[PDB]
């Protein structure tokens, strides 16, 4: 059995009724349940044998189908419900999950602020370099970052991170940093990061010389 | 500064009241010098235009712009080739693209319907075969239709050349196994430059 | 430079008598700037030579230093990721490419043998059809015999993606309507990583 | 149940007859067993009750005792007996070890031969410095290593490594590396390795000035 989620992503806003679906490559008859994780935690049984609500679960959420089609369904979304949902199948032995659903708030689409820092001389003089891009205030979440070093397209040198929606204006905001020794970041000029994402037409770089 | 080359749809040169066309991609035109000339040559002539008609356009961090060249079905028929020239002053020289239909004498598709296998009628939906060989060129166009209107769930392979030289194709209709028995009918329609009226038709039913 | 990863050929992953293998091909290598360096990495591990070969070049004027790496069908089979690292002079910065096998739960394909049309069999030359769908991912080897022997002249078109997200082809083999006519039995070999012993097995005749 | 065995370390010669003592601090019958271990290895089980031979040990291997005193007893020590024996008494659902014997051959006391190495330039340029100081060709084993950097003592920032009884010569050999970052190192004047041995009737110094 495959369980495909319907979206991925799914953006509202407070007070909206909204509707997940969930599908199985082959009848599960009513043996699906749905949880609802935040970020960090564990994920939280709301719903199970298809539209069984959990006991203490508000009664906004509710759950139907049966077969190869089901729906969990928040009617009256509250700021609490923003988070991922997630169907499984569960049987004897085993269990599947679909791939998730985020729930965000909605708003306009924004292309990144972008900003890239240099490090510090003071890190620089205890022999590492940590160099940072920082990808403001954007919407939706998907956004595309590379590095390159004297115009070479980096790999494996970096990490990243990214905000939850902000408090005020519902944006996400993305920061990676290219970490290379002293004695590497010495031996190039050029720092550029470079971004993408749906809102820009073109991509952005943003670069610095060293020194 | 790239381009890109696009001819009609198979069924647009087939069909007189279909309108066909070439059509002539840009893609990053820088946004410096967003000047860029288009000239159409129809077999080496026309530096003076034609039907011609550009627009432009912004994207990512660059510019794109398209020129469209109607055709005449017989001028795409009997071979003619067509030339998109594109100038930009931020370009060494003007970058020139041609396409055509293939070179190669046209050789009739055979069209044959193939029922499903004793062995799939066991499942909830069948599949209905259609099976055409030995055209030249590729370009073709398959369609379904069981009563008076057309059937939505099928799929055509692409082209695959056969030993032949020709090209050969299959096209799968996917019916709810509950239809195929309750006797109905189907057909799958190819449209080719070989075929009497650029169109042929076979029918498929269980008797 | 330019690079271009190449994924093994279905079969080789399949079966354990042939050997698999990621090909890394780079174009367009300079006269002035040759010296190509390679670097194999299989999830993370391995920076240093792991067990690489690559040699030959000459080209419309430039090169093309193709390397090769062994696979294990396991390691292919449970997806890890293999990453070709290229270095040239004549190069801005260090290239990479990657790949693993297409990700989601395989799906064993069903093989059906169709006869050739009664309308073909106006031809010195019939079709007998096969048709494999619902195979997940599009990793897949198709061949015809017949009583024990290769059939040689046969087509099999690529891998289409279906409604379901699954995929479907067909293989045609040309055979005399005599042989046809004769009563003999061609089959259908499809090799696939969802079938039992990657390998099944359909027949047809008249 | 405390067990107490002795002595600490035994320098004898090939051929030798030795005895390895183990003390109960309360009776404990003959629930004792004598094991074997070289660097590196897993403990092999000799003797237990007190006196039987695992089958397969060599016959030169006895032990005795009851009660509170056992003794294990080689008798004519080969090369392959250059080892740490351990005691254990043994119950039902718990245990207890002496704290090993080390077996060595005996030689005339050996000064060692003291020499510092400072970290090479190479190295220097990544950020990283590394300080080596070298104890050749000394016995008995224990020697101490005392890291001054501008005569103020080093806790915690060095590691020592010793090698077995050199075959030829039975010797040991000892390298200690200091590891600093190019800028710690880079703050201070003089580097020293102070070295204490049972050879030496003096503590030795071998030093170097930072460039």
């Amino acid at each position: 059995v495959v369980m495909t989620q319907s979206p991925s992503t799914l953006s509202a806003s407070v007070g909206d009724t909204i509707t997940i679906t969930c599908r199985a490559s082959q009848s599960i008859e009513t043996w699906l349940a749905w949880y609802q994780q935040k970020p960090g935690k564990a994920p939280k049984l709301l719903i199970y044998k298809a539209s069984t609500l959990k006991t203490g679960v508000p009664s906004r959420f509710s759950g139907s189908g049966s077969g190869t089609e089901f729906t969990l369904t928040i009617s009256g979304l509250q700021f609490d419900d923003f988070a991922t949902y997630h169907c499984q199948h569960y049987a004897g032995y085993s269990a599947t999950f679909g791939q998730g659903t985020r729930v965000e708030i909605k708003r306009t689409v924004a292309a990144p602020s972008v900003f890239i820092f240099p490090p510090s001389d003071e890190q620089l003089k205890s022999g590492t370099a940590s160099v940072v891009c920082l990808l403001n205030n954007f919407y939706p979440r998907e956004a595309k970052v590379q590095w390159k070093v004297d115009n070479a397209l980096q790999s494996g040198n970096s990490q990243e991170s990214v905000t939850e929606q902000d408090s005020k204006d519902s944006t996400y905001s993305l920061s990676s940093t290219l970490t290379l020794s002293k004695a590497d970041y010495e031996k190039h000029k050029v720092y550029a990061c470079e971004v993408t994402h749906q809102g820009l037409s073109s991509p952005v770089t943003k670069s610095f010389n060293r020194g | 500064p790239s381009v890109f080359l696009f001819p009609p749809k198979p069924k647009d040169t087939l069909m007189i009241s279909r309108t066909p066309e070439v059509t002539c991609v840009v893609v990053d035109v820088s946004h410096e010098d967003p000047q860029v000339k288009f000239n159409w040559y129809v077999d080496g002539v026309q530096v003076h235009n034609a039907k011609t008609k550009p627009r432009e356009q912004q994207y990512n961090s660059t510019y794109r712009v398209v020129s469209v060249l109607t055709v005449l079905h017989q001028n795409w028929l009997d071979g003619k080739e067509y030339k998109c020239k594109v100038s930009n002053k931020a370009l060494p020289a003007p970058i020139e693209k041609t396409i055509s239909k293939a070179k190669g004498q046209p050789r009739e598709p055979q069209v044959y319907t193939l029922p499903p296998s004793r062995e799939e009628m066991t499942k909830n939906q069948v599949s209905l075969t259609c099976l055409v060989k030995g055209f030249y060129p590729s370009d073709i166009a398959v369609e379904w239709e069981s009563n008076g209107q057309p059937e939505n769930n099928y799929k055509t392979t692409p082209p695959v050349l056969d030993s032949d030289g020709s090209f050969f194709l299959y096209s799968k209709l996917t019916v709810d196994k509950s239809r195929w028995q309750q006797g109905n009918v189907f057909s799958c329609s190819v449209m080719h430059e070989a075929l009497h009226n650029h169109y042929t038709q076979k029918s498929l039913s269980l008797s």
